[PDB]
């Protein structure tokens, strides 16, 4: 990536 | 094993929106199976020293350092204009609200010279954290975030207007000064105890020079707005302080 | 200046019945205004670097100031004399839910509400007026007696700490004794929220002009078996400290 | 040198 990425809606 | 210095940090800290008066900076210490955790240790005079704990997401001395400016970041967005005056609001808001810096209380003694209902806690988020409180919690809830009528909930009236901006200053500031890509939606989560009720507020933002960055602010409260207990002068009285030594007598 | 460990060792190789002291240390002292006539010092160790420290009725000097640091720790280590360390033991064991420090015993399960403090260097004759003044009344504890450490403390630990008092006060008595004797001073100050009973000792040391200690006991005005519909809410568990800036 | 219970 660089993990990420939780609520992207 | 390496020695950043604190320009690398102002550096990264250069590209926070709003910030003009940042806190005391000094060069941070590295010193970093186990379920695959990797902890690493920063030792700086002052504050001397303090400690991480974290997934590996292979690890090395360079990424790491990434880690320590994703939550140096975190902290600092606490003094960054917009959302430190809009704390001052909830602090100076109430007469018994006392502040600490990372957290906030109410009434108590010090007695040699508090109680939680909002902790700014940077460098968390509730998803990596969550699975440890639906256990604990009997259930989960909602709460809308631009209404306040549950900020009256949560905190008395005397509150609930310098809370809500507070938080939806926050809000206003992860979505509008670091914003990804594709945005990310503020999470807020809402689990209830026998004894209180725990909102956190988790938000996800862009920064160049780490991965991520994320701020979660949690605000309990409890089952009683009798509370008369809070009048009780034993409360004046509570210290802190444990060694431990074979001894047997008998 | 600079007292070093040798000195200290000296001053409490006289001191009986203890055999087990902790780590000493070489400090350094640093010391007065006219007003008031007030001597505060301070001194500087090398793990904890924190301790200050009297109204003097002559002309200071650096030797004569050592004088009370040495009473001061002096007085400290005697909480390691064997027969009252763990006659204070006796009573930390005697309750699972006694926790201590060192200093005082007595709440909470977060990461203590004091009911023993042990308060080496000091005595009630010095601190008695802002006592007097600030007590409804005072009263007499007969340190013979079993029952009044019965209302003090619960009849579960009235024992251990009776005979912990006078140990203390046979400590004093006989291995601290003066060539006129002294006697011991218990002093009761009755509040509105508690029961404060004072326990001070003066003992005579070569070394030192005189060596001070005295133990506190709090009774609040509730019990410890009743109550419980305060000590029984979770907020307890709930609550920390820390910095006000 | 330069007693309570007298």
């Amino acid at each position: 990536r660089s993990g990420q990425r939780r609520r992207s809606n | 094993q390496f020695n950043i210095t604190w320009e690398e940090q102002l550096q990264a800290l250069s590209k926070l929106d709003g910030l003009h008066h940042p806190h005391k900076l000094e060069d941070i210490s590295v010193h970093w199976p186990v379920d695959i955790s990797v902890f690493v240790t920063c030792a700086t005079m002052s504050s001397h020293n303090t400690h991480y704990t974290f997934k590996p997401q292979s690890p090395d001395d360079a990424m790491v350092r990434e880690y320590v400016l994703s939550r140096i970041i975190a902290d600092n967005l606490k003094y960054v204009d917009n959302l430190y005056l809009a704390a001052g609001a909830v602090i100076c808001g109430n007469d018994e609200y006392i502040s600490d810096g990372n957290v906030v209380g109410i009434h108590i003694a010090d007695g040699v010279g508090i109680l939680p209902v909002i902790e700014f806690m940077p460098g968390v988020h509730v998803d990596d954290i969550s699975d440890k409180l639906i256990k604990s919690s009997s259930y989960q809830g909602i709460f809308k975030t631009d209404n306040l009528e549950e900020f009256e909930f949560l905190v008395d009236k005397k509150n609930a207007n310098n809370v809500k901006e507070l938080i939806l200053a926050y809000t206003d500031y992860f979505a509008n000064k670091l914003a990804f890509k594709d945005p990310a939606e503020p999470a807020v989560e809402m689990y209830q105890f026998i004894d209180r009720t725990e909102v956190y507020f988790s938000f996800e933002g862009c920064h160049p020079d780490v991965e991520e960055v994320l701020f979660t602010i949690k605000i309990v409260r409890y089952n009683q707005p009798m509370q008369v207990f809070l009048k009780n002068p034993l409360l004046s009285h509570i210290r802190t302080v444990r060694q431990d030594l074979p001894a047997k007598f008998v």
